DNA sequence: ATCAATATCCACCTGCAGATACTACCAAAAGTGTATTTGGAAACTGCTCCATCAAAAGGCATGTTCAGCTGGATTCCAGCTGAACATGCCTTTTGATGGAGCAGTTTCCAAATACACTTTTGGTAGTATCTGCAGGTGGATATTGAT
DNA sequence: ATCAATATCCACCTGCAGATACTACCAAAAGTGTATTTGGAAACTGCTCCATCAAAAGGCATGTTCAGCTGGAATCCAGCTGAACATGCCTTTTGATGGAGCAGTTTCCAAATACACTTTTGGTAGTATCTGCAGGTGGATATTGAT
């Protein structure tokens, strides 16, 4: 019986498919064993993050699918996943409301 | 007698209608066709995926949101609140968009 | 056999309500007559800086489609990376 | 003929969503997002893990040169959790076998 | 009466003069120490190439002044001549150096 | 006298830096206000150069870790190799 | 003791062919480096995002040329790409 | 024997040029017309920018190109200001500016 | 208009930091030649999906009228920031001087690659069937604006 | 404050697009095992260049005064721009057809990698000669600002 290297590192994102890919990608000659785990639990934890804060956001707005609205949401509102993302424009996703405060009327 | 909204009140219900949704705000035929003019004049006898010209009008009015919101501070910071040329002007220099 | 008709100031089928509802979104409340035409120059030139790179994609590809791909890469390397339509 | 197959991470990312929030679904474009932004992260990671080792004139990219590349890469707090979720992923991996 | 200029004739005298020029402005020793104290908080007992705190005054001072050009063009669209932190402020905002 | 280091960037320096920006007149809150933008870009900048350093398993940070950092930051750098 | 490589005396050589009696500071010269090893860098890392693209494990002479073009302004790429063939050509039949 | 930039016409080294793409991870193979093509590019911009920093050095009377030079040469030029646009060069100054609303009168 | 006070420019000069021309030394690197491998261009073609078609209709663009209130011009003046001057404080120079530590060299093994074989899996593919929620209606609550 | 016109809300529901489910199939992917190669860590160490030291020298930062002039506040008003309405056009939607061309599979050789060997070159290190121009001087004269 044999372990997928994703079960012997505890993660569910696909350590071998990384590994590949790693290789595949011409940034080294070499790619050490522990390189893509690392990779995948990052890639895994981030993925982890986002869709916490959406799921969030889909509940807020009395949702159980998660779209690409509460993916924008998640991310706009969240500093760092703000910071991270700042160059990356998300698909049907709109923006955060926000009126400047001297447009409102007094 | 018959009703009128002040100025400015039905321009702050369209503010809070188009940030609430996501739905495209530009026609999508007529964008096609501004897409396969300008392509066309780059290479002729071109064709495009649908999905192509999706994902240009996704980011043009991404862009153009973007820009308008920056336009906006620009007119707020001459204490204005109608935004003008100079504005998307000075925002596009200080992005290096022209500098 | 048979071309389709002429292609020209398509740039005016983006229409001034169109433009409004853009600046809306971005929080704009009130909008100056000339605003509308500068917007379009602003667009076009966006427009062909993408498409430009996109159709070299293409060309580079030999082929006579532009893939959504080819759209995604040149967006990426203009700096307006879009999650949505690929790779 | 067959159409190749054409590889996605969206069976691990459904997986992670089931782990996170289990009575939430997710659609098909929203997922198309998910999976633009892993493979985004991950040339990000892999490109600057590359130039990393290329300056220390090392032909190797191994788990160090990762974690180097997460924290020049994260803000903050998403930074420390990933270097800590990496570290434990690695160390319970060698830690077989 | 004693010799006097006007108010901003000396002031575009010194604009003339180090637009001229490619010096660098702020003194190297404060500098040397503000560097020092920083990499301080990353890592301690570091110790610097010459070239290393050269390089980073180099880039350092052309950033403020890049920025100083944009916070120019702001306070000028509010109609002022003179700078404020209202000027920075803008001028990063829409770099996207913040908010 | 006790003196703080982001102080020792001085009021004539910062003016002298202005002036070069081609500015003109100087209100009396920019020199606080640009300080802090001065201390926020290097701490950016070294944080990055100092994780170079670490890696390469160092002791002093070299010009070209300045540099690979600056290209980081989008303020590539020419004249201190790379 | 190593050896340090530089463009330096290609930098040179060009520059007397374009401007015989022109010196150039050491400074100077250090950021004629940085140029050419950026540049370099851009139109290669363009050129390997390219062969990627098209599942290909070759960058040659046309990977090199589409990236000129993404990269350089209108002019100077028409330029570099006529200098680039012209170059080509010549070592074809030299 | 004779080198390939001699071979190319080329000043610029076609060898280096080739060995680096090779030990840079861009690819897995590289064709042999690659390197000429990309030396030729380097040498052209790099004439291009001496070229215009030489004229640069006569105009302020000196025969010595130094960084400053370089800049003036750089930034007065439409293309070459855009494709070194995010790029700072050492101890080069700023092109001489004033907005015309600080003149006096 | 005049006229005094500084700033600014041009011509010339000289010391020297930095450029240069030289000879010799050499490890690496580039060229050459031969054998071997293989990427990807050709050719052929299955089949996705792109361009084009029609036809019906209502969502939305266009154009106009009307006047609310915004932007721009004008004035005015308190006070903030520039200019100038008098101190004196600490940045700068540079030169010597330990010595930290970068970096070159040697050793050698934990870990990487190559490879052959076995097994597991994620990706269509074809149908088949739930189900979240878009969008419709209707009526109660809230907002805006006139008075 | 009252009230009336209209937007906004939210419960309720129904059709269905798209999500979920299942089986079947399998090519590529992933894992195992054995043998072979080697990247780079470890230890030692030489030499570069970094930190620190003294110690004037003075250039430049700091504190103060004074007032020119700018920023901001207030006032006015022409006319731009928003709100609403009538009209009807062209975008949207739905569905179908032909075929352009993208893409999948197979054959095949020009070109690339892989070695082994030879020859060339660029970086180097002292070593000495050379020179472009920074910086200083004087005196012409241009600019600024007072009358
Ligand atoms: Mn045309
Ligand atoms: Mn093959
Ligand atoms: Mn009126
Ligand atoms: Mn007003
Ligand atoms: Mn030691
Ligand atoms: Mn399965
Ligand atoms: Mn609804
Ligand atoms: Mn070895
Ligand atoms: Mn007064
Ligand atoms: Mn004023
Ligand atoms: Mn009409
Ligand atoms: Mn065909
Ligand atoms: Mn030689
Ligand atoms: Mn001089």
């Amino acid at each position: 019986k044999a372990k997928t290297r994703s079960s012997r590192a505890g993660l569910q994102f696909p350590v071998g498919r990384v590994h590949r890919l790693l290789r595949k990608g011409n940034y080294s000659e070499r790619v050490g064993a522990g390189a893509p785990v690392y990779l995948a639990a990052v890639l895994e934890y981030l993925t982890a993050e986002i869709l916490e804060l959406a799921g969030n956001a889909a509940r807020d707005n009395k949702k159980t699918r998660i779209i690409p609205r509460h993916l924008q949401l998640a991310i706009r509102n969240d500093e760092e996943l703000n910071k991270l993302l700042g160059r990356v424009t998300i698909a049907q996703g709109g923006v955060l409301p926000n009126i400047q405060a001297v447009l409102l009327p007094k | 007698k018959p009703h009128r909204y002040r100025p400015g009140t039905v321009a702050l219900r369209e503010i809070r209608r188009y940030q609430k949704s996501t739905e495209l705000l530009i026609r999508k035929l007529p964008f096609q066709r501004l897409v396969r003019e300008i392509a066309q004049d780059f290479k002729t006898d071109l064709r495009f995926q649908s999905s192509a010209v999706m994902a240009l009008q996704e980011a043009c009015e991404a862009y153009l949101v973007g820009l308008f919101e920056d336009t906006n501070l620009c007119a707020i910071h001459a204490k204005r609140v109608t935004i003008m040329p100079k504005d998307i002007q000075l925002a596009r220099r200080i992005r290096g968009e022209r500098a | 056999k048979r071309h389709r008709k002429v292609l020209r100031d398509n740039i005016q089928g983006i229409t001034k309500p169109a433009i409004r509802r853009l600046a809306r979104r971005g929080g704009v409340k009130r909008i100056s007559g000339l605003i509308y035409e500068e917007t379009r120059g602003v667009l076009k030139v966006f427009l062909e800086n993408v498409i430009r790179d996109a159709v070299t994609y293409t060309e580079h590809a030999k082929r006579k489609t532009v893939t959504a791909m080819d759209v995604v890469y040149a967006l990426k390397r203009q700096g307006r990376t879009l999650y949505g339509f690929g790779g | 003929r067959k159409r190749s197959r054409k590889e996605s991470y969206s069976i691990y990312v459904y997986k992670v969503l089931k782990q996170v929030h289990p009575d939430t679904g997710i659609s098909s474009k929203a997922m198309g997002i998910m999976n633009s932004f892993v493979n985004d992260i991950f040339e990000r990671i892999a490109g600057e893990a590359s130039r990393l080792a290329h300056y220390n004139k090392r032909s190797t990219i191994t788990s160090r040169e990762i974690q180097t590349a997460v924290r020049l890469l994260l803000p903050g707090e998403l930074a420390k959790h990933a270097v800590s979720e990496g570290t434990k992923a690695v160390t319970k991996y060698t830690s077989a076998k």
